[PDB]
């Protein structure tokens, strides 16, 4: 704290006067502003653009414009978010239906061979990718599972259709 | 430049 | 009140009445589907799939009922479809087949050949519907009408002497960084023109030259540009008087900015109009493109701002005479 | 840079005041006071913006340096309590560290 | 024995939904997971698209900021719900310790909720940088969905006779109130900008001050968290490393801080007061009320931050006392007594008694103090700088005055220039140290109070020693300023003499009179050197006092407590909480003398400025 | 590539059954009305025009279908046209146009005249270029008639009455 509070007083009798500016040469600092670069790449920085969401409304023009590594990230994240979202729903409906607790021989689970969240997530993978490894079926015991199966299939097909179009 |  | 031919943000504003319908508005289902809003397209997406799933679910349920495999429960019989116990199982079997999941617990045996035929039909129908819905979705992801909304036309247009000739100016600017290839600018004067022969044309669209350096319509648009039309004896704006430029005037300067978006390759129009009240006389546009440290800088805050400037308060016809007489 | 910008900006301003008093009769004679009023405002703005950037830069350093200090506290506290739950630092060195 | 959501005791009996689907204490936690993961899996594709757009084509380099209605209170609710979510994580980690395996149903929902809150302010910012409030529907459903789910959880707790004894009941109740108070914020945005269910949206344009092409000091138009940590400064600072800082590279300051804008505000205060009140002159007290009415709405805000920062500053020694108290006693039990339905609820006393939890809380408390203190500093400085502009403009307005021999012969142009420079600078510096007179008394009072509680009467003896360093520093600093005055008013004559005997270098050099005048200057230099020796003495006493008052206080404190008192034997917790308090109290005690001096000089400056601003004018 | 077909959209473009020949600005011009039924636009809508005849050159050539091009008499000389309402597409018969020797008597059914009309442009919904072809035999040309004004003014906007499209 050299001058934390002691800088308040001012002498007002300083001997400071004019000094050499030693300003840098303007020619070196100033460079011809090219309208467009040698290979495209118009070097015209825009300013004060009013954003009304126009740039994010046309999501499909944006998706195609982005570089392949960024498109790969969006490709991966879209599938993985849907897979995890429906995995949560499948796990929670099983745990609500009380089919992974008992192990009772007379109770019929609404989704066969759900034992954990890994099984539910694998079942979500199978439904949306349409692999169906057979070990995790859908029984007729709870109609809510059928509705979620319909929603998951339709959501997966919509997502696949949109990502196919962007890739093409 | 020289300033830098 | 006053009728607009087109809206400021495109949106052609003409009501088509008394059209005889031959079914055309539903005969080409694929163009109609692409036109539809995304929520409505999703509804038809869901309904098409669900109707197909449920229709074939009824077929599978009914064939099982006829074959006597769900009623008895006697293991001596061999069902044509494995583990069809109820209609819910039949609906799930339709889901497995058409989506091609195949949870394995509902196979297809060989017992009734009608099931094999129905299996063939269901797979073919599912693939046709998937193909058609994919095509509609791909033409809806290649839409470039939202990109047209990023083409900016100045709200008000001005008229000022450039090179001694009284020209009608206009500013158009781009917001997205991605270019628009082959940007073509047309311009028309929608007016009610009566010929000497008694003709009365309600909206006589007359084209306008763009005063290009080569006489063409092409333009290379990166920064906002001034689009000026030189009002000469051959132009329909050659008798414009500033007192004839109020709101209740029969003027509309349509502007059509065509071009193909490079990111996808789909030609797009950007449309705007300029009623007589939106015409400003004797003004000019404030310059925009500055020159910053490294490159150019375009300030879109001043995009439409205008400043006044001395101007002759007379028509263009009276200006050719005010100069010819002085030269003579 | 900002420090020099502060000092060299308040030098013309005080100089301007001195000059204005001396030719006060001359300035009021031309009825040209508004131009010197704008000179005051331009000088005052050029001084206040330099002073505000110096303040904001000083606060920037202080916030960032205090977050580094806070991160030190969390690391020191966590590791010291761990070492004193198992290695038996005897609870004296732990406080001598935290302080 | 794997990782199970509800544990693995009693042969997975925690998963039975026999009694009720929503009466299973683990299922309500599972439900609360859903709204948070739902937001993550709907917003991550959007956020990555936005990040890609910034990288590939950032067209709007200087994009204007449009802050939705309810934007400051939006951020503060997120900050305080982040606090309680950290506390929930701490309680979960602390309660699962008494089980065979980690339960995971105590700190998975809270952890994912913590990440969801962070992502729900990132998403909100990305929807505020580019004005597009339709995407806020995803956030309105999210907030209301979370408010629903834990409301179910809350009512279940009350049925099972949990009560306010169990901490998680209090945390869940408070957090439910948070979600309700932030859902209300979201519907406020709906009500104002009219984008969802109204006929026509009411659009707003970004403020004209940001719309100016050259404005780099964009501090007002920034989201609350970047105002706290000055994140917007980073880009500017990085640029300063490559290109220098030219007077045209520095900003054109915003409208709020323009000299004429503050002058108009000050004139409004003057005119309103002089009209509503029949006080004929605009004297000293009139100007004093004018400054308060014109800048009080910000000065009070700075004082509030300073008071909060002071109260949070006293949470370092106190947490240290708690940590070191827990760190002894051999940790005999470390067990949660309360048991409910096979789950343990950590009591409030059992929560703030732990060591790791207290250390995390200490870290969070410091994060608040170090930012409130800097925020208080900036508001005081900005008000002071705006004061300087307005006061300088006001002084120059009255210069536009009569050149009579009475006026111009009493205060010459040198006097008025010194008046501008000296008086306004020290009046501005008063407005810097102004929140101190409201806070530093509270700091010292509350410090002495809780230092007595920690240690006792011996701590009051040590506090007396430290509180006996403000008068000592005051006399020494007054003597220092008097010595500086004498030294500086002597070097003025020396510098004028040196300038006079060096301007005519040619005349003195020709007459071989260069060294003789050099010695004539060296004589006055020796006199100024004696004066500077007095200045050096009076500044060395101040260095000694500053760096030896705390140590002498510590020695007196502990020696008294052990020898004289013998009340309670010393402990590491007490002996280091008190020592840390001594450091936090030494910092303001020294500076209190400078605050008093600044206040005194501020009164004298306004007396000068009121004897001037009410002088003889020129004419009508 | 079959869902992107735009021939069925070209079926919604409407040409008046019979074209007319009537004076405008003193000069005698061949008028024609083209209309669109759908609400969507056709970008870059270009209109050509040809006179299919049997031409015998002075040197001895006999070309059975000689397709002479025809100007559209646009305000800028080009072919591009913007089409929302029904437009009048009139060609001014100048000394350079191959219709500079038409007669009302020579315009009966057993006359070897045909006026091809090629409307082009790129649909906006799909981005596929299209054509809209039609022809006008010498019997489907009516000398000395004018089309009825069609774009009436509604209160709110402009209303087009397609009922009188060909009147
Ligand atoms: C020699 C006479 C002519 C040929 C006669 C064919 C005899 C067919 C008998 C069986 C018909 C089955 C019922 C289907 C319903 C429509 C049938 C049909 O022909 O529609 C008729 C039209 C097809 O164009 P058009 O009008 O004929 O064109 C002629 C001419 N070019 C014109 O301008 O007029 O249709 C359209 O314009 C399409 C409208 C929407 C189509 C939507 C698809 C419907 C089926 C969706 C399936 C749902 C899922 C279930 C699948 C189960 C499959 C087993
Ligand atoms: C089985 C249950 C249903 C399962 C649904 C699957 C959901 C999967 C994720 C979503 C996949 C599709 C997302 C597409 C987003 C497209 C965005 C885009 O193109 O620009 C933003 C869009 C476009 O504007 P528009 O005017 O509405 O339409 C375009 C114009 N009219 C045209 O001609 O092209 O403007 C917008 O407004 C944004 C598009 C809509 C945003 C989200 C769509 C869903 C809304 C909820 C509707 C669900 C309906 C389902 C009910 C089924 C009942 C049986
Ligand atoms: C009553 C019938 C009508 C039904 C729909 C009406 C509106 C519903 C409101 C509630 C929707 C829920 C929150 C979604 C937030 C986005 C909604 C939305 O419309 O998108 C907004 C934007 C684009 O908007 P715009 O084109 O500028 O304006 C809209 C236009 N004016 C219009 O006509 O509107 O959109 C975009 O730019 C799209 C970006 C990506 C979209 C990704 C969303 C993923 C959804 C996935 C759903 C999963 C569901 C799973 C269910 C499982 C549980 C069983
Ligand atoms: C015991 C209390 C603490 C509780 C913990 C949670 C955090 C604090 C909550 C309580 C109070 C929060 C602030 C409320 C004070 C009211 C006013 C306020 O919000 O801003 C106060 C000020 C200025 O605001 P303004 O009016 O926009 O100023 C410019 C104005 N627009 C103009 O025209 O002139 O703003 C400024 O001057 C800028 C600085 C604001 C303060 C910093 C914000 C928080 C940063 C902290 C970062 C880390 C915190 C830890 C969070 C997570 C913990 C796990
Ligand atoms: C790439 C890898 C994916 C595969 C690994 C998944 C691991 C999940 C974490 C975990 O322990 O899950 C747990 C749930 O916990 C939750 O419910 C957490 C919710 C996760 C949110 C989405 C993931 C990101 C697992 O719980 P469980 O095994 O379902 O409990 C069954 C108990 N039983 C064995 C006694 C019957
Ligand atoms: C979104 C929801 C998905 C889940 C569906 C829930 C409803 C189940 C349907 C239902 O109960 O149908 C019933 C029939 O009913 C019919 O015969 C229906 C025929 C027309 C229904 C048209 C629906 C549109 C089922 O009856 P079943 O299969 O004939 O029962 C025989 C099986 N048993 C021997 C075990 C008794
Ligand atoms: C939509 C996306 C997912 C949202 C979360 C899913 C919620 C859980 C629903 C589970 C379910 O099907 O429960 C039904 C309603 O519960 C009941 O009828 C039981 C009482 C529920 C009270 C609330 C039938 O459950 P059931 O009758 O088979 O349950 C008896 C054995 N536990
Ligand atoms: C972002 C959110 C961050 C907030 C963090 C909160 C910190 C709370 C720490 C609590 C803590 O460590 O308590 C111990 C838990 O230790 C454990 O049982 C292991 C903790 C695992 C941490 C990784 C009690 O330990 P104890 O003495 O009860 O030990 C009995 C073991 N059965
Ligand atoms: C604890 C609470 C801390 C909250 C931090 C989030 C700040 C919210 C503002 C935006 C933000 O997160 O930054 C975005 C990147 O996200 C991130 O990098 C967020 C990372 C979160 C880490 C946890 C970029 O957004 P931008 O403001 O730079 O957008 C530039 C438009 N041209
Ligand atoms: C201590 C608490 C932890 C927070 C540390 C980081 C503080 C930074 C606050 C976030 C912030 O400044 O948000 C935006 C920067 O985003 C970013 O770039 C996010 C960086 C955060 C790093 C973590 C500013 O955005 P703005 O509105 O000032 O500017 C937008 C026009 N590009
Ligand atoms: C270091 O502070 C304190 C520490 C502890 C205590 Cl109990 C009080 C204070 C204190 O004094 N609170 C007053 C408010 C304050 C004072 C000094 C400082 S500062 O750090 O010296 N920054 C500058 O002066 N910037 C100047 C401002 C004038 C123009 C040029 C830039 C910052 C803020
Ligand atoms: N900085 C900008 N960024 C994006 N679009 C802009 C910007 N400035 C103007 N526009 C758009 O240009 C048109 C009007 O431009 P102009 O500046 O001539 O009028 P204006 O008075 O600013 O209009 P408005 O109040 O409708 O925004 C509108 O479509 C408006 O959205
Ligand atoms: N209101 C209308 N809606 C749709 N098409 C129309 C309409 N009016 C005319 N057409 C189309 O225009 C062409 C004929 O137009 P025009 O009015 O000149 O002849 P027309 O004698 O009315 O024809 P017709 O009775 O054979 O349809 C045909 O292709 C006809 O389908
Ligand atoms: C669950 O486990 C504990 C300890 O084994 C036991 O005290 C409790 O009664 C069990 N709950 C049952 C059996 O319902």
């Amino acid at each position: 704290m050299l001058s934390r509070k002691g800088i308040i007083p001012e002498e007002y009798v300083l001997t400071r006067l004019a000094e050499d500016p030693t300003e840098p040469r303007y020619r070196t600092r100033e460079r011809r502003a090219r309208f467009v670069s040698k290979k495209g790449n118009c070097n015209v920085a825009h300013k004060n653009i009013r954003e009304q969401g126009r740039f994010l409304q046309d999501v499909f023009t944006t998706l195609v414009d982005l570089k392949w590594p960024h498109t790969l990230l969006i490709f991966t994240m879209s599938f993985l978010c849907s897979w995890l979202l429906f995995a949560m729903v499948w796990w929670l409906i099983a745990f609500a239906h009380g089919d992974l607790a008992p192990g009772e021989g007379t109770n019929v689970p609404c989704v066969t061979s759900i034992h954990s969240f890994s099984s539910a997530f694998l079942f979500s993978i199978e439904v949306q990718v349409t692999i169906g490894f057979g070990g995790r079926m859908v029984t007729e015991e709870c109609p809510l599972a059928i509705l979620i199966l319909i929603v998951q299939n339709i959501v997966g097909l919509m997502i696949n259709a949109i990502m196919l179009g962007c890739i093409f | 430049l020289s300033s830098v | 009140r006053r009728a607009r031919f087109v809206s400021k943000k495109g949106n052609c504003n003409v009501a088509h009445k008394n059209i005889r319908e031959q079914g055309r508005f539903l005969q080409d289902v694929f163009t109609t589907l692409v036109d539809l809003k995304w929520p409505h397209t999703l509804l038809i997406f869901t309904m098409s799939f669900l109707c197909s799933w449920l229709l074939f679910a009824m077929v599978w349920w009914l064939i099982a009922f006829a074959h006597g495999d769900l009623a008895p429960g006697e293991g001596t019989n061999v069902p044509c479809v494995t583990s069809i116990h109820s209609f819910s199982s039949a609906f799930l079997f339709s889901i497995e087949v058409q989506v091609t999941i195949g949870f394995g617990g509902r196979m297809v045996t060989e017992e009734c050949p009608l099931a094999i035929l129905i299996l063939i039909v269901q797979n073919i129908v599912g693939l046709m519907i998937n193909a058609i819905m994919l095509g509609c979705i791909f033409m809806k992801t290649a839409q470039a009408h939202r990109r047209a909304e990023t083409l900016i036309f100045s709200k008000h247009a001005v008229i000022t002497l450039r090179h001694g000739r009284l020209c009608f100016m206009l500013r158009v600017g781009d917001l997205r960084k991605s270019m628009i290839i082959s940007a073509t600018i047309h311009m028309q004067v929608v007016r009610k023109t009566t010929s000497p022969e008694g003709e009365v044309v309600p909206l006589h669209q007359v084209d306008i030259p763009m005063e290009n350096g080569v006489g063409g319509n092409s333009i290379f648009l990166v920064a906002p540009l001034i689009i000026y039309h030189v009002i000469d004896s051959n132009s329909p704006l050659y008798d414009l008087a500033p007192s004839d430029l109020h709101h209740h005037q029969d003027l509309e300067i349509i502007v059509i900015l065509e071009g193909v978006v490079e990111t996808t390759g789909i030609t797009t129009q950007a449309r705007t109009s300029y009623l007589a009240d939106e015409i400003l006389w004797g003004q000019r546009f404030v310059p925009i493109v500055a020159e910053e440290d490294g490159r150019y800088s375009v300030d879109y805050s001043k995009f439409g701002n205008t400043v006044k400037v001395p101007t002759p308060l007379c028509t263009a016809r009276q200006l050719d005479e005010d100069r010819s007489l002085l030269d003579a | 840079d900002l420090q020099q910008l502060d000092d060299t900006t308040q030098l013309p301003l005080v100089s301007h005041f001195a000059e204005t008093v001396e030719g006060l009769t001359t300035i009021r004679a031309f009825r040209y006071e508004a131009r010197f009023q704008q000179k005051l405002l331009e000088y005052t703005d050029s001084n206040n913006i330099a002073s505000l950037f110096l303040t904001a830069a000083n606060r920037w350093l202080e916030v960032c340096m205090e977050y580094i200090g806070a991160c030190v506290v969390l690391i020191a506290a966590a590791t010291s309590i761990s070492n004193s739950l198992h290695r038996e630092l005897s609870a004296g060195l732990v406080g001598l560290g935290l302080t | 024995m794997p990782l199970a959501f509800c544990g693995t005791e009693n042969h997975s009996a925690a998963y039975r939904v026999d009694q009720g689907v929503l009466n299973n204490g683990c299922f309500v936690d599972a439900l609360n997971v859903v709204p948070h993961v739902f937001l993550l899996f709907i917003t991550f594709p959007i956020l990555f698209i936005g990040w890609g757009s910034q990288s590939s084509k950032v067209h709007i380099h200087h994009s204007t900021w449009l802050h939705f209605p309810g934007h400051n209170l939006r951020w503060i609710l997120t900050f305080i719900l982040l606090f309680v979510l950290v506390c929930e994580i701490a309680e979960g980690i602390l309660s699962d310790g008494v089980t065979e395996s980690r339960h995971l149903h105590l700190y998975m929902p809270a952890g994912m909720a913590f990440m969801a809150a962070i992502t729900s302010v990132v998403y909100y910012h990305n929807i505020e940088t580019s004005n597009f409030p339709k995407l806020l529907i995803a956030l309105l459903i999210y907030w209301t969905l979370a408010f629903i789910t834990k409301t179910i959880k809350f009512v279940k707790f009350y049925d099972h006779a949990i009560g306010f004894s169990q901490l998680r009941f209090c945390l869940t109740g408070l957090l439910v109130i948070l979600y309700g108070m932030l859902l209300l914020v979201e519907v406020n945005v709906i009500r104002v900008r009219r984008y969802i269910f109204f006929k026509t949206p009411r659009e707003v344009k970004p403020p004209e001050d940001l719309q100016d092409l050259g404005v780099r000091f964009l501090q007002p138009f920034v989201n609350l968290l970047s105002k706290g940590t000055y994140w917007w400064m980073n880009a500017f600072i990085k640029t300063a490393h490559k290109k220098p800082i030219d007077l045209r590279a520095i900003a054109k300051l915003p409208i709020a801080m323009r000299a004429l804008t503050n002058y108009q505000r000050l004139c409004v205060a003057f005119d309103a007061q002089a009209r509503k009140d029949t006080q004929s002159p605009q004297g000293a007290r009139a100007i004093w009320r004018a400054l308060c009415h014109a800048f009080g709405r910000r000065l009070i805000l700075s004082s509030t931050f300073r008071i909060l920062a002071d109260l949070l500053g006293f949470a370092g020694p106190l947490c240290i006392f708690g940590i070191v108290d827990h760190l002894g006693k051999e940790n005999h039990v470390f067990q949660p007594k309360t048991q409910f339905l096979g789950v343990y609820f950590v009591s409030s006393q059992e929560f703030l008694g732990n060591a790791y939890v207290l250390a995390v809380l200490l870290f969070l408390a410091l994060l608040l103090q170090r930012t409130f203190l800097q925020a208080s500093y900036y508001v005081a400085i900005e008000t002071g700088i705006n004061l300087r502009g307005a006061i300088q403009t006001k002084i120059y307005n009255k210069i536009m005055m009569s050149t009579s021999n009475l006026s111009m012969g009493e205060m010459t142009a040198g006097q008025i220039c010194n008046l501008v420079a000296i008086d306004t600078n020290q009046l501005m510096w008063f407005f810097f140290l102004c929140p101190n007179l409201w806070t530093m008394p509270v700091q010292i009072i509350v410090g002495v109070i809780l230092l007595y509680y920690i240690l006792g009467v011996s701590a009051l003896i040590g506090a007396a020693v430290i509180i006996l360093l403000a008068p000592v520093q005051y006399f020494v600093a007054t003597k220092l300023s008097q010595a500086q005055r004498t030294t500086l008013e002597h070097s003025n004559e020396r510098l004028k003499q040196t300038n006079e005997m060096l301007r005519g270098m040619k005349l003195l050099k020709l007459y071989a009179w260069e060294s003789i005048f050099c010695s004539r200057v060296e004589v006055t230099r020796r006199k100024e050197m004696t004066s500077l020796r007095a200045f050096a003495v009076y500044t060395s006493i101040s260095i000694f006092m500053n760096t030896a008052i705390p140590i002498a206080a510590v020695l007196i404190t502990f020696v008294g407590h052990v020898s004289f008192f013998k009340e309670s034997d010393l402990s590491p917790s007490v002996a280091f909480a008190s020592l840390s308090l001594f450091h936090i109290l030494v910092t303001p005690l020294f500076l209190l003398s400078s605050v008093v001096r600044s206040t005194v000089k501020a009164l004298v400056s306004v007396q000068k400025l009121s004897e001037f601003l009410s002088s003889a004018e020129i004419r009508e």
